[PDB]
């Protein structure tokens, strides 16, 4: 599934993003803007084995785990599929553990360089909340 | 199969260190994050703060520099270790995982005048 | 700080009745709401995450609802155990808070 900006906004509204430890709504539409361009299918396969799977292109070497990453802490105890969901639930049930992990939004690189201190509420901008 | 046994001197003096440990069974402490609550009389409850799966650690900005969570990562338990503790500080302390799936069996720990 | 304000403070009840617990948040939490269960000599048990999202191993007439600034847990058929207290907590904003907490108990 292919999210659009407001709808994602919206969805993740409707899952508590919504100014979750400190972050505005606008920064998890720009986050999985840029980590996955809304795309819930969106997997990315690393070098180093494990795969980054989601919107919030979560990885299955910490946090979710797959059938194949070596050492997968799976953190989020769920089977990275589960992140390829059309439902985000399970996408930002993770995020929110993983953003309460101590590094804060920055544990997404494609937020840092392209969210991070900029005017992130212009994603949320002209949406129904 | 996981237990989160607490133990630690229930009964410390004024001006000094309340300290408490959380022995973790079945789960090795990084593999989780683990925090301090505790309760107050009148079902008070206070969330003292955690530590991350990761060692990234928050404390409850009402302690304020007076609290400090640690752990053993060899023994497998992590720690509370709060300063100058007062009459106020006397509560259950309980340690669960931040998911909120364990718990240990609460330590009431009080703090009267001697 | 986001404050959680539950009520009623005591709920006393026959088992067999079903009951609804209120808690509400200071500021709106979304849906970053759970539920405790916490009997005399015992430790807090988590009952529900994320406003109604189901704990494996909590018996089925346990559930929850609501979002934002409202959230409720209803205990249908109440039973001799399920008499103790009941606190919410918000995961939403550190530090992460409790509700003050809802007394069950036989009538």
């Amino acid at each position: 599934k292919v999210f659009g900006r407001c709808e994602l906004a919206a969805a993740m509204k409707r899952h508590g993003l919504d100014n979750y430890r400190g972050y505005s709504l606008g920064n998890w539409v720009c986050a999985a803007k840029f980590e996955s361009n809304f795309n819930t299918q969106a997997t990315n396969r690393n070098t180093d084995g494990s795969t980054d799977y989601g919107i919030l292109q979560i990885n299955s070497r910490w946090w979710c785990n797959d059938g194949r990453t070596p050492g997968s802490r799976n953190l989020c105890n769920i089977p990275c599929s589960a992140l390829l969901s059309s439902d985000i639930t399970a996408s930002v049930n993770c995020a929110k553990k993983i953003v309460s992990d101590g590094n804060g939004m920055n544990a997404w690189v494609a937020w840092r360089n392209r969210c991070k201190g900029t005017d992130v509420q212009a994603w949320i901008r002209g949406c129904r909340l | 199969d996981v237990q989160l046994q607490e133990s630690g001197p229930s009964l410390v003096k004024p001006s000094q260190t309340l300290s408490l440990t959380c022995s973790v069974t079945g789960d090795s402490i990084t593999s989780d994050a683990w925090s301090w609550i505790r309760k107050f009389p009148g079902n008070r409850l206070e969330y003292m703060g955690y530590v991350s799966a990761s060692g990234s650690t928050y404390y409850n900005p009402s302690l304020k520099s007076r609290i400090s969570i640690t752990r053993d990562t060899s023994k497998n338990q992590y720690y509370l270790d709060l300063n100058s503790v007062t009459t106020e500080d006397t509560a259950t302390y309980y340690c669960a995982n931040w998911d909120g799936d364990y718990w240990g069996q609460g330590t009431l720990v009080t703090v009267s005048a001697a | 700080d986001i404050v959680l304000t539950q009520s009623p403070a005591t709920l006393s009840v026959t088992p067999g009745n079903s009951v609804s617990l209120s808690c509400r948040a200071s500021q709106s939490i979304g849906n970053n709401l759970h539920w405790y269960q916490q009997k005399s000599h015992e430790s807090p048990r988590l009952l529900i995450k994320y406003a109604s999202q189901s704990i494996s191993g909590i018996p089925s007439r346990f559930s929850g609802s609501g979002s934002g600034t409202d959230f409720t847990l209803s205990i249908n058929s109440v039973e001799t155990e399920d008499f103790g207290m009941y606190f919410c907590q918000q995961s939403n904003s550190w530090p992460y808070t409790f509700g003050g907490g809802t007394k069950l108990e036989i009538k």
